[PDB]
């Protein structure tokens, strides 16, 4: 917008260009992580945790 | 604003008055660029 | 009667059972849908079908009386059918089939009609000039030699060029030899030598259409004269027949008919200008035609007769061939398109066949058609069977994969893998995954997903283009804060910032126009803008504007 | 509306509108071919039904 451009200028902050579509605990829940499992397609690189 | 709702049959002239253009192809969107 | 008896109980109990209705039902054989029609007709006054034996009345008498009258008609009815496919079978079951000799007569009728049409268009040879001009332009390399004409009735380009040279020689020796006793013979010879040539359908049709346009212009002029001399002047038709016909060129029939001492002649004075203009246009066109319009009129009559004969001829051929298409079409009943649609699409391919069929090669039609029909059904099933249209090529590819996949499963006792499919086919594997993603048909948004509240699937799909209300309040808060930090500045710099960025205005003016109004050369206005920015930058003037900096 | 996984969800009105438009276009094309009146009558019946 016209004021979000001026604000970015004064503070010199640029666009992220990526979202934050991350998984997070549902509000009100509180437990411990007891298991994690990763499934990857055939063509993918199988990151370190996998 | 409005004080009544009147109802009646529509003339073809009125139906053309509502419209902003004529649909001529059964197409919906492109299958790769998902654009209209 | 029987229906009335059925009503008797309906009302007496207020309800009835499917069995009692079906039984009291008039023996009148009903094709299911008819029974469906009457059930509601009875439901009109209100009744409970209840396959089993048994909640208030809210039916207007008007509905009731009308339902009663239509119910009476149902009994008096004979073969009422509310089904298009059934109606089609009946209207089609009224034309006999043709035997093997039954297409030869039709085919020769078609050939005779088209020959008559060709000669009639041939008689009007003015087009020959247009054909010669087109050939000259083509020989100027504007187009291909073989595109303009599909050969001659003879096989080599040199022969065609020789024939064109002879045609041009005859055209020049005939056009410049009108001075009339022998000119007609020269024109006939020119037409005869032109008959040996063969023209592409598009160019021939264009010539025919141009001739039709000219004839329609002449007819428009004649009818304009007729309306300006009859309706306005009540001119007797006998005078028109006597004068206009016989010469049809000079102004004697109209201009020199004003001195007939008749009221219509005097009334023609008012409309003499427009009719005179029409006569001038005709004289020119009559010269352009260079032929008696009556002769032309007879040419058009003969052409019309031939065309009508040809059209009614194929008509019968296509009626027996409608007798067909029903078979091939039933082979694709569940392919995503409705049966009557498949049949109507086949009827068009059948028409295409009949017009391109040559009986000389003695092909069984029922074979020069069973193809043209299937091509047209499949082309359709591919071009209008899916809500998101797919190219014919992609559909072919998808069908091929679905097959190669069935065979691989039967000989592997396991669904194949995108890798094994790519190997078995000839595809870069990623292409297979792209074709294996072309989403199948869209899901119905009314698909019942319930058992709790009778809610549909479309109820759970959210809107993702909506601004959250804390972002609309945040926006207004910045649109304000900006006013504070900026107002806390002097006028000229504040307006510089306002114009540069577009705060409260309708354009992000560049430096040039800002200098125009503020009188300068960019660098100074650039100077004024930078001071302001470094200024609003220091703390004690940018704490809340900082807060608006998501972090 | 597009869904997850490339699937699409559509309203049933799109099917009905496509039916109407296909049959109307076919009728217009068939009137220009001077087809036998049986075909045009059947096409008009189909258009009415759609
Ligand atoms: C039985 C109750 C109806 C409802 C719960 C069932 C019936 C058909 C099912 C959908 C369809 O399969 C099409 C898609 C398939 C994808 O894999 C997951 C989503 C998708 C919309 C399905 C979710 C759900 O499972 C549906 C709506
Ligand atoms: C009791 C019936 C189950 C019903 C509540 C479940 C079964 C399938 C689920 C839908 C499907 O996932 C398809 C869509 C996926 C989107 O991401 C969110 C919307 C969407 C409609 C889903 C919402 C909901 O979760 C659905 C309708």
């Amino acid at each position: 917008t016209p004021e979000e451009k001026l604000l970015r200028a004064i503070f010199g902050e640029k666009a992220s260009d990526v979202k934050d579509s991350s998984l997070r605990v549902p509000n009100g829940v509180s437990g411990t992580v007891i298991d994690v499992q990763v499934f990857t397609r055939d063509g993918v690189e199988k990151d370190k945790r996998a | 604003e409005f004080d009544a709702i009147k109802i009646a049959l529509a003339s073809p002239d009125m139906i053309r008055s509502w419209s902003f253009g004529e649909v001529k192809k059964p197409e919906t969107i492109n299958y790769r660029t998902f654009k209209p | 009667s029987q229906l009335k008896l059925l009503v008797t109980r309906g009302k007496e109990q207020g309800y009835l059972t499917y069995a009692e209705v079906n039984d009291h039902l008039p023996e009148d054989i009903v094709d299911s849908d008819q029974i469906e029609d009457i059930i509601q007709m009875i439901n009109d006054m209100g009744i409970q079908v209840m396959e089993e034996a048994p909640a208030e009345n809210t039916a207007d008498e008007d509905a009731a009386e009308a339902a009663a009258q239509v119910l009476s008609s149902v009994e008096s009815e004979i073969g009422r059918t509310t089904d298009p496919v059934r109606m089609y079978m009946r209207e089609m079951g009224t034309v006999e089939l043709l035997t093997r000799e039954g297409e030869i007569d039709i085919a020769k009728r078609i050939e005779d009609g088209i020959n008559q049409v060709q000669c009639s268009v041939a008689e009007y040879p003015e087009a020959i000039t247009y054909l010669l001009e087109q050939y000259d332009r083509v020989e100027a390399e504007e187009a291909r030699l073989s595109d303009l004409i599909t050969g001659f009735v003879d096989i080599d380009p040199e022969l065609a060029r020789e024939k064109f040279a002879e045609l041009r020689a005859q055209y020049v020796v005939t056009r410049d030899t009108i001075k009339h006793a022998t000119a007609q013979e020269e024109i006939l010879k020119l037409s005869e030598v032109f008959k040996q040539f063969r023209l592409v359908p598009k160019q021939f049709d264009y010539l025919v259409n141009s001739m039709r346009v000219m004839m329609d212009r002449v007819r428009t002029q004649e009818r304009l004269i007729m309306k300006l001399c009859v309706e306005q002047c009540k001119m007797p038709k006998k005078n028109f027949i006597t004068l206009f016909t016989g010469n049809e060129t000079s102004d004697t029939w109209f201009n020199a008919a004003i001195a007939m001492n008749k009221p219509w002649s005097e009334k023609l004075h008012d409309v003499s200008e427009e009719v005179h203009r029409a006569l001038q246009k005709l004289q020119q066109i009559e010269e352009e035609t260079g032929l008696t319009i009556e002769q032309v009129k007879d040419i058009n009559r003969r052409m019309s007769i031939g065309e009508a004969k040809a059209r009614r001829a194929k008509k019968e051929m296509v009626e027996a061939n409608l007798r067909l298409v029903i078979s091939i079409a039933k082979k694709y009943t569940n392919r995503g398109l409705q049966f009557l649609d498949l049949i109507q699409e086949g009827n068009i391919g059948l028409m295409k066949a009949v017009d391109k069929f040559e009986y000389r090669r003695g092909y069984k039609f029922s074979t020069y058609a069973t193809w043209w029909i299937r091509q047209a059904i499949t082309r359709s099933i591919a071009d209008q069977a899916r809500t998101i249209r797919i190219p014919v090529h992609m559909i072919e590819t998808i069908n091929k994969l679905n097959r190669i996949s069935r065979q691989m499963l039967q000989e592997m006792g396991r669904e194949p893998t995108p890798e094994e499919l790519a190997e078995r086919m000839l595809m870069p594997e990623d292409k297979i995954r792209k074709v294996l993603k072309i989403a199948k048909e869209p899901i119905s948004m009314e698909t019942p997903i319930g058992d709790d509240e009778d809610s549909h699937l479309g109820d759970f799909i959210e809107d993702t283009t909506l601004e959250l209300p804390l972002d609309s309040a945040t926006t207004e808060s910045l649109r304000a804060a900006t006013h504070d930090v900026l107002a806390g500045l002097t006028a000229r710099e504040a307006k510089v910032l306002r114009m540069r960025f577009g705060i409260d205005m309708n354009t992000d003016y560049t430096l040039e126009e800002v200098g125009k109004q503020f009188d300068v050369t960019r660098e100074r206005i650039r100077q004024i803008e930078a001071k302001a920015l470094r200024k609003l930058r220091h703390p004690s003037r940018s704490e809340v504007l900082r807060s608006f900096l998501d972090d | 509306v597009p869904l997850d996984g490339g699937r699409f969800a559509t309203s049933d009105l799109n099917d009905l509108y496509r039916r109407v438009i296909n049959r109307n276009n076919r009728l217009k094309r068939l009137l220009d071919l001077a087809a036998p009146d049986i075909i045009v009558r059947n096409e008009k019946r189909m258009l009415q039904e759609a």
